[PDB]
RNA sequence: CGUCGCUAGUACCGAUUGAAUGGCUUAGUG
């Protein structure tokens, strides 16, 4: 696998690997029962003379031909630990929206979801939300949740609302969502977030669609107001 | 702008504006989501003596090394304990 | 019609579908095979009687 | 022909299953495969023998191999036993009753855990398809179960129905709200997969694939959205491996919390929770400790904490036993003594009791009260014989020669050997041979119950197989060393005569029934057939993809049957030596061939657990039989052909003997329930001044405007086409109870629209002619509603667009 | 799958015999027996192959173009001679050939050198195989002591086997005409294979055919003959120019084979060289 | 919209005196 020369080998890890320096200035990590290049390491632009290694090459020093000196040392069970954390905050997360959901806590759910980037829960949230405003725009905690959100997040956000305007089925939540942000947020704030005038771009077409519609709707309405004037006679 | 596929490796966007992270999915709805794509998937000279050498039985192809194998890329065709036991 | 029949017979026998599903001797499926080719051929459902002159020329092959 | 069925089954006491005990020091009930075993621990032996019915190699049985039951879970108060089965059915089962109270399938898989509440009424169940499934005896029903769990269930605590915990596979310990169907909260029992837990008062413990042992706490009532359940600290104990099982034990006036944790190594290892004062005693003895090191009160805190663990709880005792335990089981209680039960993987049940007092036991090592090993065969049997006075069952298996009575089943004598690899039996019941791995040939006379002659240096390899001559003078040897040795009997001793060479190892050796001529296997794949009397090669047998396993010779000694690992089954003629037919019978390498005596028709055992009966003229299987779950070694059929006998891994031995609505119609009915309803809701509330809605759990204007969502869209125009005035007077009366629930019309706002305008237009006739005042309140009012929820969503859009351009604009100034 | 594998071992990029009598001809000679399976080298379209096929038990046909290898199974499916016909296709050198009785073969010119000593180096050869070589490749083989010709092939080939012309084929008889002519041969492996080491034979030969005709005493004058023999002789002792100088000297006096020369030498001639240094402990190889 | 498949991975069950390493120890050398 060595570009170049190979000009030190030594065995790390007791039996089980073996490390290589390279003409290429390339470190190679293998495995001694698989002879598989299990990582690459390129600390050096220059070819390579000495190799040291302790406790096991937990410890690995490469000096180049240069005259720099680069000390690698492991960090596999560091890694392992922080994987295994994240981890441990995400289920804890998953769960605890689940939770919400079913309670009802549609402010805290939505924050969750915004985090986890769910979007059917963050649909399933605002929609039934909506419902429950129905019986400013969400409603007072939920609003000031939309008024928190960071540039990131807004412009997650405005990814969903640009994919749900396009269906019409799904147009009349999107829009109300885009009114209370317009509604609690510096206008001139959203312009400076990069990418959001694209997606501003997108919105455009499909809102004046649905603006043509629904005016038809209402248009056909005095079908009824000819029925009550007609039999009124 | 028209829908397309999803961004997120994680996730799949339908064109009808929907989009779906996969760790929300349940099982059940993972497997027909699957079923679903593989339906989509489904219905989407000298080749002519190609076959008539993989149409033939009786033919017996040598590679580079030496080894004999089939028209297909296939080679045509003992412990005592473990044959015991 | 007669379509259907002809995969249901074969189907019966074992004579059509994937052979390593998990969760009859060949010989056997040979006999069927002979029953099914001579059962869906009625010129040799059955037809009218007349329609076929086998007898008449075997009889004069012998002759 | 004449069918065949198994009889009886012996020679397990039983199956990799949990261990069920009574007290009675105890008695305990462990299955064999399908049927259930009661063993008394004190005797021994088994007290009775609960079988369910449908004896293997019936017709009623079902072809497949049947499912053993992999979990026995009983509740003494009912008196009742649950059976969990392999396929996944549970059944229900008493004691007294000798037969299935009740039968349930709602599993897909095996059951891994069951538990009887303390009514008896529910049953919960726990399979390895990731699914709990309560389940009500008394309902005959599961009430419900819970799915959120992505991998098979190590164990499950239910002692009040209101909550429950639950510890998957993958490691995921999830407390479980039952009322309400879902999970409180979720943590990682361990990092690797987790497969013990146990609860008992506030303290939870769990066990992992790592050798450290999790301790957690859970506060019932803690309702803090977060932290229900929650870890101290880790213990690690010694045994690396894992513990399946972890059972504890209290004495309420001892005060005192033991317990073991049953580990796949043979060891069980054990712990016991400190006392309390103790603990508050050490506590204070580790702080004088830490103020002479020196120490700081910051640093003297911290110790405390990492050593909180060790403060709690220390090992008592950590049991050893001589064979692996697949399931144990706390059996007594006692200040002064304890004493077990554990199940072993050699099928021997041994039974530990080990006394203490205050902090650590006297006896230095467990002793063993009782050990049920009569019935028991520690190895599989690799090689049965049938003696020919057909009373007597001669079995072999590695450092284990057993004898079994035809009819008691039992074991009448039980010799020392080694690792036997095959067995024979001499005519008159006399003797015995066994050849071993080592070289050795055992030679055994029943009434000496002991060894007669031993040669070590026989064979300088294994002897892989052994035959007789049918005088019985001269004894066919085919050894792993590449040589054929024929020994002679004299008196009594054996010397050797003659020896043939050969260019592979032997297999097999069979010596013709009319003792004309010698059959021999080799590892070439060729089979060779040599004259007795000279021993002249007379003819070879080519062309087996794979070598023999067994080789067999008919009665009339014209032709021999050669089985081989290339799972095809071929019928030779020794006359010409041409192969008369194959036959692929099993899936896996078929062992052994043994023709029928006085019949051309043969039985077949295989690795793949499948034994078959063949007619030799037909040439096709007579019977499939299949009654074992794992590898039948061997197969050996009686002199008269009575009966037949066959072994299998499981170590169980089984005997054998012979005996419609249109789119818009259905609208329309919908309209009618739901107006019926709401017209009785209100025709109710004035005086006051149906079971498909039950069912469907929503309200009746909800469940018609399902079945209009139902309606798909290119019928719905005729659907109302269709539909008489007197319905859309109903129609109508639907909208405005709808349109009195404001969340439910914007919801559905457009498609409500549209049908009503399709309405009106196609009844605008109709409707002017109607005289009746309320229906103009009727379309007054549904006006004023649907004008605001239109107005308000035009509003919103028009409000969002006119904004969204201005955004637009500024920011082309402020780039421009 | 099938492009996928032939694809690898092949990239799917000849002079085409039009007399009937040569084909009649070879297959006539052969004089091929019931119970004789025939290895047939260079198929074509299959009209020596089919012949062939009806006169045998067997025929195992190996060939080096899949265009060509197709039209001998197209002219030969759902016939009475499709079981007994197996087609190899791919270099046939390399390979490890079956058994075979009769060899017959339009062989591919480019390795006529490799494919007779394949034969001869068979374990238990062929007794009888008639090869299609050009001319001054197969006068080569046919050439005898003190001709022209005579060289180190004819003398390495005519000690393992011996080898008789059978016809010439004209330059005409093809298209597109090679350049060169073509002749027909055949060869007989002897059995038993003569007891001498194929390494030995070898050395003795090439030594003394870099001028086969110059003096045999001159050949092993240059400086690397001695030296190459000399270490040569260090392994004999192992398990001194001078010396082998001398021993070389008393060899070709002895033998009075040092004033002759190679191209006018006979198999006795070297088999007695062969000795004569085997004696004196010097093995060639 | 379902059932059974095929591929990748994770673990599980016991047979292959499974094999190979190391800790202690019997006995014989030293």
């Amino acid at each position: 696998g060595h570009t170049n020369a190979v000009q030190r080998c030594s065995f790390i890890n007791k039996q089980k690997q073996l490390i290589s320096c390279g003409a290429d200035g390339l470190i190679k990590i293998w495995d001694c029962s698989s002879g598989e290049c299990l990582k690459t390491l390129d600390g050096h632009n220059n070819r390579l003379w000495a190799l040291s290694t302790m406790n096991d090459g937990d410890m690995i020093v490469s000096a180049d031909a240069d005259g720099v000196f680069q000390f690698w040392k492991d960090c596999t069970e560091q890694e392992i630990e922080e994987e295994q954390e994240k981890a441990k905050l995400q289920v804890e997360q998953e769960q605890s929206l689940q939770n919400y959901m079913s309670k009802g806590d549609w402010t805290n759910a939505f924050l969750l979801a915004m985090t986890l980037d769910h979007p059917m829960r963050l649909f399933n949230v605002l929609k039934r939300a909506l419902g429950e405003s129905r019986s400013v725009i969400f409603n007072e905690e939920l609003d000031q949740a939309i008024s928190i959100l960071n540039d990131e997040q807004l412009i997650l956000l405005m990814k969903r609302c640009r994919d749900w305007n396009t269906n019409a089925k799904t147009h009349t939540i999107a829009q109300r969502t885009i009114r209370c942000i317009l509604m609690h947020h510096n206008i001139a704030k959203l312009s400076e977030i990069p990418g959001m005038v694209k997606i501003v771009d997108a919105i455009i077409p499909y809102t004046q669609r649905h603006f043509t519609r629904v005016d038809n709707l209402v248009e056909q309405s005095y079908i009824l107001d000819y029925a009550l004037v007609e039999m009124d006679k | 702008y028209n829908v397309g596929k999803a961004e997120k490796d994680g996730e799949i966007r339908l064109k009808n504006g929907v989009a779906m992270s996969k760790e929300e999915l349940t099982r059940e709805d993972k497997n027909r989501l699957r079923r679903a794509l593989k339906r989509k998937r489904s219905k989407a000279k000298r080749n002519d003596v190609v076959d008539t050498l993989s149409k033939a039985k009786n033919i017996t192809v040598i590679n580079q090394k030496g080894e004999k194998k089939d028209v297909s890329g296939k080679t045509k065709k003992p412990d005592s304990t473990n044959i015991k036991l | 019609s007669q379509l259907k029949n002809l995969k249901a017979a074969l189907k019966a026998r074992g004579l059509t579908g994937q052979t390593n599903v998990k969760s009859y001797d060949r010989e056997e499926k040979k006999k069927a095979i002979a029953e099914i080719r001579e059962e869906f051929n009625p010129f040799e459902a059955v037809g009218k009687p007349g329609i076929s002159k086998q007898i008449g020329e075997e009889q004069r092959k012998r002759a | 022909y004449q069918r065949f069925e198994q009889a009886a089954a012996f020679g397990v006491i039983a199956s990799n299953a949990n261990c069920v005990w009574i007290p009675a020091p105890g008695q305990l009930i462990t299955s064999a495969l399908e049927d259930v075993n009661i063993w008394d621990i004190k005797t021994g032996d088994l007290v009775s023998k609960l079988s369910d019915g449908l004896p293997p190699g019936a017709s009623d049985a079902r072809g497949a191999k049947p499912a053993e039951c992999t979990y026995l879970e009983a509740h003494k108060d009912t008196d009742l036993l649950a059976v969990g089965y392999a396929d996944g059915v549970i059944k229900v089962w008493d004691l007294m009753s000798k037969t299935v109270l009740l039968n349930f399938n709602g599993h897909k898989a095996a059951i891994t855990l069951l538990q009887f509440d303390g009514t008896g009424t529910r049953l919960i169940s726990g399979s390895k398809d990731s699914n709990i499934i309560v389940w009500d005896l008394v309902g005959e029903v599961g009430l419900y179960k819970l799915r959120s769990h992505k991998d098979s269930i190590t164990g499950f605590w239910c002692q009040g129905e209101d909550w429950l915990i639950s510890t998957s596979k993958d490691g995921m310990i999830k407390l479980w709200d039952l009322k309400t169907h879902q999970c409180i909260e979720t943590h990682i029992a361990h990092t690797g997969e987790c497969w013990g837990l146990a609860v008992k008062d506030d303290l939870l413990i769990t066990t992992g694939t790592d050798s450290q042992v999790k301790i957690w706490k859970l506060d019932i009532e803690n309702d803090k959205m977060g932290g229900k359940l929650t870890e101290m600290g880790i213990f690690e104990k010694q045994s690396k491996q894992r513990g399946l099982k972890i059972e504890f034990i209290t004495n309420s006036s001892d005060k005192t919390s033991f317990f073991y944790i049953q580990n796949a190594d043979k060891t069980i290892e054990t712990f016991r929770i400190r006392k309390e004062e103790e603990i508050a005693r050490g506590l204070k003895k580790r702080e004088k400790r830490l103020k002479e090191k020196g120490l700081t009160e910051e640093e003297i805190a911290k110790s405390i904490k990492e050593s909180y663990s060790s403060f709690i709880l220390h090992p008592f005792q950590t049991i050893r036993s001589l064979y692996k335990i697949k399931s144990a089981s706390w059996t007594t209680v006692s200040s002064s003594k304890l004493e077990l039960v554990l199940t072993t993987s050699s099928n021997t049940i041994e039974y530990y009791s080990i006394p203490y007092e205050k902090r650590d036991p006297t006896s230095p090592a467990p002793l063993k009260t009782h050990t049920i090993e009569l019935q028991g065969q520690r190895t599989d049997v690799r090689s049965i014989d049938i003696s020919d006075d057909n009373k007597l069952l001669a079995t072999a298996s590695n450092g284990s020669l057993k004898i079994w009575n035809i009819k008691t089943h039992k074991c009448i004598r039980t010799f020392e050997c080694g690792y036997a690899l095959t067995c024979k039996f001499l005519p008159g019941g006399l003797l015995v041979i066994l050849g071993t791995r080592n070289g050795e040939l055992q030679l055994f006379d029943l009434a000496s119950s002991s060894l007669l002659d031993t040669i070590e240096d026989a064979h300088d390899a294994a002897i892989w197989s052994l035959d007789l001559t049918s005088d019985g003078k001269r004894l066919v040897t085919g050894s792993a060393d590449k040589t054929v040795k024929f020994w002679d009997f004299k008196v009594l001793k054996l010397h050797h005569d003659t020896t043939l060479e050969l260019t592979d190892d032997i297999l097999c050796v069979r010596v013709s029934p009319d003792d004309r001529y010698l059959a021999i296997s080799l590892l070439d794949n060729t089979v060779k057939v040599f004259f007795l009397d000279s021993m002249k090669f007379y003819l070879s047998l080519y062309g087996h993809k794979l070598p023999v396993l067994s080789i067999d010779i008919s009665f009339d000694s014209k032709m021999i049957i050669t089985s081989s690992a290339d799972k095809n089954i071929k019928i030779w003629g020794l006359d010409f030596g041409d192969c008369h037919k194959s036959l692929f019978a099993h899936q896996d390498s078929i062992m052994n061939v043994k023709f029928l005596p006085q019949s051309h028709n043969f039985f077949s055992c295989s690795k793949d657990a499948v034994v078959k009966y063949w007619d030799g003229e037909k040439f096709e299987c007579i019977q499939k039989l299949y009654a074992h779950q794992s590898e039948v070694w061997a197969l050996a059929v009686a002199t008269d052909g009575g009966f037949v006998v066959s072994s299998s891994h499981d170590h169980s031995i089984r005997i054998w003997e012979e005996t419609s609505l249109k789119a818009g119609e259905r609208l329309m009915e919908a309209l009618d329930l739901g107006i019926a309803e709401i017209e009785g809701l209100e025709a109710y509330n004035r005086d006051m001044k149906n079971a498909v809605l039950i069912a469907v759990n929503k309200t009746p204007e909800q469940y018609i405007m399902d079945t209009l969502l139902r309606i798909r869209m290119s019928q719905l125009e005729d659907a109302l086409m269709v539909m008489p005035f007197s319905y859309v007077l109903k129609f109508l009366k639907f909208i405005d109870t709808v349109m009195q629930n404001k969340t439910l019309l914007h919801s559905h706002l457009p498609l409500i629209c549209k049908n009503l305008f399709f309405i009106i237009k196609f009844n605008h006739k109709e409707l002017v002619s109607q005289k009746n005042e309320e229906l103009k309140l009727q379309i007054n009012r549904v006006k004023t509603e649907l004008r605001s929820a239109l107005k308000s969503t035009e509003d919103d859009l028009g409000f969002n667009v006119q904004g969204l351009k201005f955004v637009k604009q500024q920011w082309n100034l402020r780039h421009n | 799958s099938a492009e996928k594998h032939l694809s690898s071992v092949f990239k799917f990029n000849q002079h085409i015999l039009k007399n009937p009598l040569v084909a009649q001809g070879i297959v006539d000679k052969a004089q091929i027996r019931p119970s004789d399976v025939v290895l047939e080298v260079g198929p074509g379209t299959g009209n020596l192959t089919v012949r062939i096929l009806e006169q045998a038990k067997n025929v195992v046909a190996v060939e080096m173009d899949p265009r060509m290898a197709a039209e001998l199974t197209k002219r030969v499916r759902g016939t009475p001679v499709e079981k007994k016909l197996e087609i190899m296709l791919g270099d046939f050198m390399k390979t490890e050939l079956p058994y075979f009785d009769i060899c017959i073969s339009n062989t591919p010119y480019q390795i006529s050198s490799p494919l007779v000593f394949k034969l001869i180096n068979q374990p238990r050869p062929p007794r009888v195989s008639i090869l299609m070589f050009q001319r001054e490749f197969a006068l080569r083989l046919l050439a005898r002591p003190g001709d022209s010709l005579y060289c180190r092939l004819s003398a390495n080939v005519q000690m393992w086997a011996n080898v008789t012309h059978i016809m010439k084929v004209g330059k005409n008889n093809f298209r597109p005409p090679p350049q060169v002519e073509s002749s027909v041969v055949r060869l007989e492996i002897k059995n038993p294979r003569p007891q001498v080491d194929y390494n030995e034979w070898d050395g003795l030969l090439r030594i003394v055919f870099v001028r086969k005709n110059r003096t045999i005493s001159a050949g092993f004058k240059s400086t690397t003959v001695m030296d190459i023999l000399e270490k040569n002789y260090k392994t004999f002792l192992a398990m001194m120019h001078d010396v082998v100088k001398e021993k070389i000297d008393t060899v070709l006096k002895e033998t009075d084979l040092g004033d002759k020369r190679a191209g006018k030498c006979d198999q006795n001639d070297f088999l007695r060289l062969l000795y004569a240094f085997h004696q004196v402990g010097i093995h060639f190889s």
